């Protein structure tokens, strides 16, 4: 009786418990999710508390069969998944300092409130209030009153507990044979063992700069006509020359440049495609419009959806006599259970969503046959990427003139095409360089090569070498300009959304290859096609049972991430801008500053 | 005339679980295959051996039937020659089994909300079972070399496991009752068998 057989024996034992509980918890959740009272709460807290005990003493059990001595690769990962010991490794000190330091600092960013100087008797906070502010107003100083208050009260409070909580998770990575956290964080796409297939964890990072280097001159592009069309809106606040100030990107960190589609649209006569008139009028309501996302999902090859998704899903908000948390989910309550959540409404964004959220209901039922451990997304990249193709795939004007929401005869020009392609480049290409900023600063501050007297410093010269934005106000030490986005105060990783979009138009390319589609890369409709389905299908089963580079080798045809894909998808509006560059310029200088 | 009664552990109120499989005998009666046709929706009819049409003009010495209930994605483990935890530690079928195989949906007699721990199967065991032959065992399972002198954990672990049937589970994951019938031909004059 070797590890083998006494690993595959504790993890079988594993497997049937972990259902049963987790299945509990998921119902629990879903209950509360359902109907808001404190009976609800209190079921989701016991069933959390039994899920955790059972984790964490499994994992401690799961310590005594060394990795050296088990070789298959698939018992191998659900030991190492289960073997992570996390704050273990530190004292019940320092563990008790660090979850009171992380939920002091997440009550401190949910009720954050900022007051105007005139009266305390009426002030905002940040979610509704100050995006309100920073999302519809076109007024520079009342930005700028919204930008600077919410890193001035906000910002001071965090950065003494952002100290010590970064000297704490080092610690806890450095004990657990880490170097440091950020290594900690890139252990998700490490790759061991299959040899071919290998992937070290500082890969990563060059892969990543890699891949910037050849969206640099796009991004370039897009920052040029974004800047020639903001000085028309703000006259004398913006230098042709310069960057971009931080507090006028139409979002409260300029994640997104969404909202700036008012301002840049190239052609304003010629609107987008809306058919929400044309499914108020033919009465069009949110169970047609799951069939129709049904059919369309059956029409590639893949399987109908089961009989107790019909029955188990709300799919329309109870009322007011219910209290329910609106926020579109896709749940898998395992055991054959696949539910969504959604306040459906009739809206064209409506009608992508559910295409979104039964992507993922498709996902997730695709490797239900493999094991508890490895049914989930090949890397944290993956689950989203399926989503946000298959919500492209069905917006295409020939998928709704096939459903038949737009008239036979309608006819696109090239206008509408470039409408259509600068609304995605304003929430697709404007939010690379800002993730690649803030981890690029996180993993420094980590590694230590940032000491801590230098971190607005170097986080500002980032910003105007890298994304291109500058701040309005100086900023000195006693800030924590970071620690205002949720991402950092809340402790998450961020490097998930660069990896989807890079992943997400790898994919499509592929099934639209598949497909024999001819034409530009964004006119790609991949229903009725049961090559392409078969193709994805292929990936959608192996679920974390293969290293994510098979996994992508499976539908890509290769085994890097690829940025080239997503250079295609964008090339007439790349060409549009070159045009309309041709008396402009286009690049920055860090030098220009707004309160020079 | 006395028909063989058919309809007793077809109609059952409670089964039983998958490792404690009972047997009930049938004997010294005329055979009507007519009346199991009842209950029309069935999940998975098929005859191994024998053909059902040309089954009721047949005479044969003794007919055993074998009553449990499973899960959705085990009734493929039913079949001779298969593998998996069902197929080889609670019941086994010989590569020459005659007779049929029937089951079908149970999801609203067995499954009750809040979880239907009550019905059980086996998971872990030394040795493969052979064919017709019952294990009620519950001896703590060693899994190391180290005696366990009967304990849970460390390295041990109970033997049978319990479903936990829910309503609200996949098709898969619902129960299934399933029963068996074989039919034996020995030496003795044959009586069962109708008109
Ligand atoms: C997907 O195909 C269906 C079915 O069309 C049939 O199969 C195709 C592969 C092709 O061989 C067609 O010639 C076949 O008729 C389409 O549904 C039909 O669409 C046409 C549009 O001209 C319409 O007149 C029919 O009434 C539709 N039939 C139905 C709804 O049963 C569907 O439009 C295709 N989807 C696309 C192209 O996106
Ligand atoms: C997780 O932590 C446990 C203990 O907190 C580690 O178990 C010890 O590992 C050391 C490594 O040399 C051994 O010397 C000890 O005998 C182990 N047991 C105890 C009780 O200390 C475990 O190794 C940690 N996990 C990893 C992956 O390092
Ligand atoms: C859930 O909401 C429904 C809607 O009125 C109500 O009838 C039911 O009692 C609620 N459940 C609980 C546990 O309160
Ligand atoms: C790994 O373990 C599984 C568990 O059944 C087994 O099927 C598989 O054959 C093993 N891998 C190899 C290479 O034998
Ligand atoms: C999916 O459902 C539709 C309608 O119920 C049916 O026509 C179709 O055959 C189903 N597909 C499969 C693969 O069963
Ligand atoms: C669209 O096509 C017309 C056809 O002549 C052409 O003149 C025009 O330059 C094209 N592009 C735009 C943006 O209109
Ligand atoms: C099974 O028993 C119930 C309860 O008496 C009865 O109503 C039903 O008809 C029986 N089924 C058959 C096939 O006789
Ligand atoms: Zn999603």
């Amino acid at each position: 009786s070797t590890i083998e057989e006494q690993a595959k024996t504790f993890l079988d034992k594993f497997n049937h418990e972990a259902e049963d509980l987790f299945y509990q918890s998921s119902l629990a959740s879903w209950n509360y999710n359902t109907n808001i009272t404190e009976e609800n709460v209190q079921n989701m807290n016991n069933a959390g508390d039994k899920w955790s005990a059972f984790l964490k003493e499994q994992s401690t059990l799961a310590q005594m069969y060394p990795l050296q001595e088990i070789q298959n690769l698939t018992v191998k990962l659900q030991l190492q998944a289960l073997q992570q010991n996390g704050s273990s490794v530190l004292s019940e000190d320092k563990s008790k300092r660090l979850n009171t330091i992380l939920n002091t600092m997440s009550t401190i960013y949910s009720t954050g409130k900022v007051c105007n100087p005139d009266n305390p008797q009426e002030c905002l906070l940040l979610e509704p209030g100050l995006n309100e502010i920073m999302a519809n107003s076109l007024d520079y100083n009342e930005r700028l009153w919204a930008w600077e208050s919410w890193r001035s009260e906000v910002g001071k409070q965090l950065r003494p507990l952002y100290e010590e909580y970064v000297v704490l998770k080092n610690e806890m990575a450095r004990a657990n044979h880490y170097e440091d956290y950020g290594d900690y964080w890139r252990g998700d796409y490490e790759v061991n063992g299959v040899d071919g297939y290998d992937y070290s964890r500082g890969q990563l990072i060059e892969d990543v700069e890699h891949t910037f280097e050849e969206i640099k001159p796009l991004y370039e592009h897009l920052h040029a006509y974004v800047r020639a069309k903001l000085m028309n809106a703000y006259p004398s606040y913006i230098s042709p020359i310069g960057c971009l100030p931080a507090h006028l990107l139409g979002d409260m960190w300029g994640r997104f440049w969404t909202n700036l589609y008012s301002l840049t649209v190239p052609f304003g006569q010629k609107p987008n495609i809306d058919v929400t008139d044309a499914m108020v009028d033919q009465a069009w309501d949110a169970q047609r419009i799951f069939k129709e996302a049904e059919k369309f999902f059956v029409s590639v090859g893949l399987p109908n959806m089961t009989q107790g998704f019909w029955e188990n899903s709300m799919l329309t908000d109870p009322g007011n006599v219910q209290k329910a948390v609106c926020h579109p989910t896709a749940w898998d309550l395992g055991k054959g259970d696949f539910r969504i959540l959604m306040c459906t409404k009739v809206t064209m964004d409506d009608f992508l969503t559910a295409h979104h959220e039964m992507g993922h209901i498709q996902y997730d039922m695709a490797y239900a046959a493999q094991p508890f451990l490895l049914r989930n997304g090949a890397n944290e990249g993956f689950h989203e990427a399926v989503g946000e193709i298959m919500s492209l795939s069905a917006a295409t004007p020939k998928h709704l003139k096939s459903i038949g929401l737009l008239s036979p005869d309608f006819q696109e020009d090239n206008e509408t095409e470039i409408n259509f392609l600068l609304k995605q480049a304003l929430t697709i290409v404007g939010t690379l360089p800002f993730t690649y900023m803030l981890e690029k600063w996180r993993w420094m501050v980590f590694k230590g090569e940032i000491p801590k007297d230098q971190w607005m410093k170097k986080w500002w010269e980032m910003k105007r070498e890298i994304v291109g934005v500058v701040e309005p106000v100086p900023h000195d030490e006693t800030y924590c300009d970071p620690a205002s986005l949720f991402h950092v105060s809340n402790d998450y990783s961020f490097i998930r959304y660069y990896t989807r979009t890079l992943y997400q138009f790898q994919f499509q390319e592929a099934l639209c290859q598949a497909a024999k589609h001819e034409g530009p890369l964004h006119k790609c409709d991949i229903s009725n096609s049961t090559e392409a389905g078969q193709k994805l299908f292929n990936m959608l089963r192996l679920g974390k049972s293969e290293p994510w580079t098979l996994a992508l080798e499976n539908v890509v045809g290769a085994k890097n991430m690829n940025v080239r894909p997503l250079l295609n998808y964008f090339e007439p509006l790349f060409t549009w801008l070159k045009d309309q560059n041709k008396n402009s310029f286009v690049g920055w200088s860090t030098d220009w500053s707004p309160y020079a | 005339t006395n028909l063989c009664p058919f309809d007793e552990v077809f109609n059952a109120t409670r089964f039983a679980s998958v490792y404690a499989w009972n047997r009930k005998r049938i004997s010294n009666c005329v055979a009507d295959y007519s009346v199991l046709y009842n209950f029309a929706p069935f999940f998975a009819f098929k005859c191994y051996g024998v053909s059902p049409t040309k089954l009721n003009d047949l005479c044969f010495t003794n007919v055993y039937a074998d009553s449990f209930v499973i899960r959705g994605n085990e009734v493929s483990q039913i079949a001779p020659g298969q593998t998996g935890n069902i197929a080889d530690y609670n019941y086994k079928l010989p590569d020459d089994f005659t007779g049929c195989v029937i089951a079908w949906n149970s999801n609203k007699l067995d499954s009750t909300v809040g979880g239907n721990y009550n019905y059980r199967y086996r998971l872990f065991r030394k040795s493969k079972l052979k064919p017709f032959e019952r294990d009620i065992s519950t001896e703590i399972y060693q899994a190391g070399n180290k005696p366990c002198n009967g304990v849970a954990g460390v390295n041990c672990y109970f033997p049978l496991q319990s479903y936990g049937f829910r309503p609200t589970y996949g098709v898969g994951h619902q129960p299934y009752r399933v029963v068996v019938l074989s039919f034996e031909l020995l030496h003795a004059p044959a009586t069962v068998c109708g008109p």
